RNA sequence: GUUAAUCUAGCUGUAACCAGUACCGAGAACGAACACACGUAGUCAAGGAGAGGAUCCUAAGGUUAGCGAGUGAACUAUAGC
RNA sequence: UGAGUAACGCUUGGGAGUGAGAAUCUCCCAAACCGAUUGACUAAGGUUUCCUGGACCAGGGUCGUCCUUCCAGGGUUAGUCUGGACCUAAGCUGAGGCUGAAAAGCGUAGGCGAUGGACAACAGGUUAAUAUUCCUGUACUUACAGUUAGACUGAUGGAGUG
RNA sequence: GGGUAGGUGGUAAGAACCUCAGAUCCGGAGAUUUCCGAAUGGAGCAAUCCGGUAGUUGGAAACAGCUAUCAUUAAUUGAUGAAUAAAUAGUCAAUUAAAGCAAUACGUGGUGAAGUGAAACAUCUCAGUAGCCACAGGAAAAGAAAACGAAUGUGAUUCCGUGUGUAGUGGCGAGCGAAAGCGGAACAGGCCAAACUUAUCAUUAGAUAGGGGUUGUAGGGCUUGCAAUGUGGACUUGAAAACGAUAGAAGAAGCUGUUGGAAAGCAGCGCGCAAAAGGGUGAUAGCCCCGUAUUUGAAAUUGUUUUCAUACCUAGCGAGAUCCCUGAGUAGCUCGGAAAACGUUAUUUUGAGUGAAUCUGCCCAGACCAUUGGGUAAGCCUAAAUACUAAUUAGUGACCGAUA
């Protein structure tokens, strides 16, 4: 699954409304990056996490 | 004719009754296979009998199974093995004489 | 050892032809799932003669009653013949 | 109960036979038939005088305790103090 | 493993389970809508002449090609000339 | 209606018998094709079509006392044969796992998967129908204990062979 | 328990029995419930094959009977344990849940066409329709205002009529089509986070379990007093009672004649009614039968309601003052898209980026600013009216009556 693991925010499906307004179905994929994390039992883990939650992790100092 | 079976030894006499009913039911059916069964109505009854008895040994917590806890036949088998001795002995003697 | 594996004997001309010999091959029909070990143990504990050899065949079902507006199917049965030593013979 | 039981006398109200008093032998309650002895003897031609069933509507019980051996209806409502359900004639009081 | 297990050779005894096993295997039982001139893996494969499983005739064995009986015109197919 | 027209899809002659009825069925005798086959054994398939007795609505390109049709009764017998209980190939499935909006897809260990590898039975006879299966005669194998003698065995793994 | 006098299911006569010591039958509750099948010991060509483990019986032993257990995954608990010393991954064990099916119906959610219309066609419509897929449920979803929107105003949601085919929107073409307001069915609003306080965690707590507190004419906490013992339910256990559902019991009244195969018709003289609904009976029956109206009744199982007790939750008016709290990668802003009636626009959502404030606040009243006025997001829960009926029971039809 190309959704992240902390939350489950998945792709968003929309239209590729070009000039002259021809419609074409298209997908938006979340930005996934392999940044680490540290749990409160040790067990440092590597999880595919999206960037929006990466910022939240960065400010709550969960690394 | 069931309360007259509850009162019986609902633990142990019923097991002997069950084995007797199975045996005589088997011999009934065998008699039915050939001729000489002149009361074909006895089968339906005897099966009908067991249906009650097991129904008791199932209401009580027990089982029909595990309650268990040749006049000239032996002579005929002895003759068979003796003939096998004779044939085997005759065969061995011919093999050892040949060599 | 329920001896529910001796359903019935079959009496045919072939059975008499084979039976009047010396080996005295009886025949029975047994539970379709039964096996030769269970058959011979059952014979031991129903009559009292430890049998010599046991043979089993099965008659696969076929069409029965042919064309009669309600055609049907026959019965799947396992016939086991039971052999006995030379000097012994019992009845059913 | 049942208006007609095996054994009791009974007569015919309608049909080719009138006042054909006789005894009942068999009753088939599922198909509403009765087999009254001495009535509707049809000469079977087997390839014999076996009877022919008569529907329970035609039949009617036969009073035998009144001087006028006439025909009447039946009550069941009489449950005698020392008895179970019984049959009693409406235009009389004669059990069975 | 020795305070003997395990194997080898022999003697006595015991046991050897489950399904298949018929018949057809094709100019009438299979695949072709059929008792349809078609198709379908492998095996056995006699004698004379012959290089041979070719070719002609026969053997072991096996079949009566499930409409006939006539006549012997035109005409058609097939052979012969 | 076309029409009682085309068609009836490779082959004979007779004697005796049966039967109400015969070209058509049973027997006999010839005759004519097959013979690297129309013969004999089996795999694949099909699923009782097999054997005996009976019947002749329908099916049979005619008829029929007869059929591979119909009806009643019957027949298939394994330590060694084909396959499981042993083995694996292509490949299939596939715990965890990887990837994928969803279903699913990919795939590791394991497991399946013969058309192949390894494994011990021959001859003859018998019934209407079965036969390395039943029977007769002679055999071998793989386990199990108990026993006599000898010997220290030596695998879930390594090697050789296969 | 009911219930009588026959019965052993239909093509079904005969044969052999059971039964009026109360069978069959009918209703409630039970037990048995081979094999495959989510299929789950391991396989597999579905309904077959091959087993392990622990007991017991037989046997000298293989071996065979007879019992129970043996899938995976997730959570929790315990044990064990790597490269690496400790630790985690992993492995083993124990307990508890589901995995599937179907009512071709209804609900939500994801994804999502084309035919066709436009007299062609791409924007558009068909259409967020069909289909595929996940997920339940007896109904679901939604929901208690950062609202409507123009006023001395309404006061959760849902559903019906109307507003209206309106205001608008649309290659301003085809077409699409509300939100207010109004009349109605039904009506309930509750609870956490955080301030503060308690106990304990090498108390580095920034964590665990309590108290307390729930918001807008702003509220609550913090300091201090008065009045309270009570309604109230979105609700736990018992007891009692009522009314039902599942077998059933009683249940009025007629003879005569003619045609006639048979009269129940037709005709004569009667009769009964809380029953002239219906079905059968040799032809069209109120009175031949079976029922119906009516009056009744349950050992056992089950439903709705009510009463009494029973927990948990729940209650009110004031005084002090720069005290503290009032849901952060959040609301916005930007780039691409969409839901909304609107073809992108206030409002609402978001894949990417950036990013605030704290009652003198924040948002809103179709771009926007000021004034005035309304409401307090960024946390949760919620019966009722509503949609649907393959199913059980009673019944209906200006519905079909064997090419329907
Ligand atoms: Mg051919
Ligand atoms: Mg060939
Ligand atoms: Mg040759
Ligand atoms: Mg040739
Ligand atoms: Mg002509
Ligand atoms: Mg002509
Ligand atoms: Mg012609
Ligand atoms: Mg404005």
């Amino acid at each position: 699954a190309k959704k992240d693991q902390l939350t489950l925010r998945g792709p968003l499906y929309g239209n590729n409304r070009s000039h002259s307004k021809t419609i074409t179905r298209r997908k938006w994929n979340v930005n996934l990056q392999p940044c680490k994390v540290k749990t409160a039992d040790g067990k440092t883990t590597r999880i595919l996490v999206s960037t929006r939650t990466l910022r939240t992790l960065k400010k709550h100092n969960r690394l | 004719t069931v309360a007259k079976e509850l009162r019986q030894k609902s633990s142990e006499e019923l097991v002997k009754l069950v084995i007797k009913l199975k045996g005589e039911l088997l011999e009934y059916r065998f008699k039915l296979a050939h001729g000489e069964l002149d009361k074909p109505h006895l089968i339906n009854q005897t099966r009908r009998l067991l249906a009650t008895i097991l129904t008791i040994l199932t209401e009580r917590k027990l089982n029909w199974q595990e309650e268990q806890a040749n006049e000239a036949a032996v002579n005929a088998w002895k003759q068979h093995l003796e003939a096998n001795k004779a044939k085997l002995l005759k065969s061995r003697a011919k093999r050892e004489d040949a060599s | 050892d329920v001896t529910n594996v001796l359903l019935k004997p079959v009496l045919t001309e072939k059975v008499y032809f084979n039976q009047m010999g010396e080996t005295k091959k009886y025949v029975f029909v047994v539970n379709p799932k039964a096996s030769k070990t269970r058959v011979k143990l059952a014979f031991e504990l129903v009559y009292g003669i430890k049998p010599l050899k046991v043979n089993t065949l099965i008659r696969k079902p076929t069409t029965i009653r042919g064309g009669s507006r309600f055609p049907g199917l026959s019965k799947l049965e396992k016939l086991a013949v039971i052999t006995l030593p030379k000097g012994i013979a019992i009845s059913v | 109960m049942q208006r007609i039981k095996k054994g009791d006398k009974v007569v015919v109200i309608t049909g080719k036979n009138k006042g054909g008093s006789g005894i009942v032998l068999k009753i088939m309650p599922a198909r509403q038939q009765a087999i009254v002895e001495g009535l509707n003897k049809v000469t079977r031609h087997k390839k014999v005088q076996q009877e022919a069933p008569i529907f329970l509507s035609k039949l009617a019980l036969f009073d035998q305790k009144a001087k006028q051996q006439t025909i009447g209806k039946i009550k069941y409502v009489m449950d005698p103090k020392t008895n179970k359900k019984t049959r009693v004639f409406k235009k009389s009081n004669n059990t069975l």
